[PDB]
């Protein structure tokens, strides 16, 4: 069986550059290669099969080479639905196995998060719950940190996190940080802080309130 | 133009079966395959079904639980299924000068029971001002939610849902002018189709 090892797993560039992606493989192929692109969750879609032909209304700033167990994607001059990530797929012989995949996303100037932290609604406290919430909004780079404090003291048994995809419309991030605890345990204390670490700064971004106020 | 097109959503329990169908406008003309692409996840070959000879070949991971069929309509029967299945499914053949993907058909095998979402408002404790929606304890996925019944689309996401304990949690983030906020009215709508609810929840300032 034939694997194929697929690089760089993550590119970053914009609008009028060229990268490369290149796959290759334990074992010759012999041109027996198709390129994929997949946006968002989506289906993916044919660029290039048998290593260098162009599927139909591919834009011709796609194009594939190689031979052997050596082969490359490159795409030059960059347009904005060229973001998203590509995959690389042999079909020499079973199983015809799949690149790991390269994520190409947007290079843009650097951005802080901007910081918004909720307490508990009156709902979810009335019926014995507690989460707090703390958004950290359209920033740049991805890389980021979230850190909780409650009473001046770090919190991080009940924090879950999530991240958004890169934004298609101003190619920033986003990340969302849930503290929950219960009734009881978010009474017993005053001040609650969300603090981000991101590299537009060397000190904290933070953002907090006083369960009394 | 070919297009196939798959059947909608599944949610299973560990150890049933399911079966996905996938149906082409045109058609045996040239072979297909099965894909599977786990939740965050790249792309893995599943096998190939030679139509001509009805010979199938799988990939290793497959053999056993996963089958191919085809009566046209092409089928991908999973039995004994496990929570790993839990995952997106692609057929696709391939004819001319390209190949052609259905739109997927996602899984979801767990023992949790459907539960709908609990939804509170976030709001805060300037000139622009962000709101928020928690969803949080429903399943299975996915929710979609909306600001205003979409009138409210620009300064909006939604973040990914994770899951705590067979339970999957959400937040969605709006930002308006404080010029629009509490003056008018900001509601988020949430749809848990599988549990068919739906629930408005206004952001009302502290
Ligand atoms: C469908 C694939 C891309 C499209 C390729 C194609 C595309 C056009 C065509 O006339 C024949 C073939 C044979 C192999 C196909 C490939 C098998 C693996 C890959 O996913």
């Amino acid at each position: 069986d034939i694997q194929m090892t697929q690089s760089p797993a993550s590119l970053s560039a914009s609008v009028g550059e060229t990268v490369t992606i290149t796959c290759r493989a334990s074992g010759n192929i012999h041109n027996y290669l198709a390129w994929y692109q997949q946006k968002q969750g989506k289906s993916p879609q044919l660029l290039v099969y048998n290593a260098k032909t162009l599927a139909d209304g591919v834009p011709s700033r796609f194009s594939g080479s190689g031979s052997g167990t050596q082969y490359s994607l490159k795409i030059n001059s960059l347009q904005p639905e060229d973001f998203g990530t590509y995959y690389c797929h042999h079909f020499w012989s079973t199983p015809w196995t799949f690149g790991g995949g390269t994520k190409l996303e947007v290079k843009r100037a650097d951005a802080a998060p901007t910081v918004s932290i909720f307490p508990p609604s009156s709902e979810q406290l009335t019926s014995g719950g507690a989460s707090v919430v703390c958004f950290l909004n359209n920033f740049y780079p991805k890389d980021i940190n979230v850190k909780w404090k409650i009473d001046g003291s770090e919190r991080q048994n009940g924090v879950l996190n999530s991240w958004t995809d890169q934004d298609s419309k101003d190619s920033t991030y986003s990340m969302s940080s849930t503290l929950t605890l219960t009734k009881d345990e978010y009474e017993r204390h005053n001040s609650y802080t969300c603090e981000a670490t991101h590299k537009t700064s060397t000190s904290p971004i933070v953002k907090s309130f006083n369960r009394n106020e | 133009q070919i297009q196939l097109v798959q059947s909608g959503p599944e949610l299973k329990k560990p150890g049933e079966t399911v079966r996905i169908s996938c149906k082409a406008s045109d058609y045996m003309t040239s072979g297909m395959q099965w894909v599977q692409q786990m939740p965050g996840k790249g792309l893995k070959w599943i096998g190939w079904l030679n139509t001509q000879s009805g010979v199938p070949e799988y990939a290793e991971d497959f053999k056993g639980r996963f089958a191919f069929s085809l009566e046209t309509t092409a089928y991908l029967q999973i039995n004994n299924l496990k929570n790993e299945d839990t995952a997106t499914y692609f057929c696709a053949t391939w004819g001319g000068n390209s190949a052609y993907w259905g739109q997927g058909t996602t899984l979801t095998v767990s023992s949790a029971k459907t539960t709908p979402p609990s939804v509170y408002p976030l709001a805060p404790g300037n000139s622009m001002v962000t709101l928020g929606c928690l969803v949080k304890g429903y399943f299975p996925e996915p929710v979609t939610v909306t600001w205003n019944s979409g009138s409210l689309s620009s300064g909006v996401h939604t973040f990914p849902a994770v899951l705590q304990s067979d339970l999957y949690t959400l937040s969605s983030s709006v930002t308006v002018p404080s010029s629009t906020w509490p003056s008018e009215t900001v509601t988020c709508n949430v749809a848990h189709p599988a549990s068919s609810t739906k629930v408005d929840k206004k952001i009302v300032p502290r």
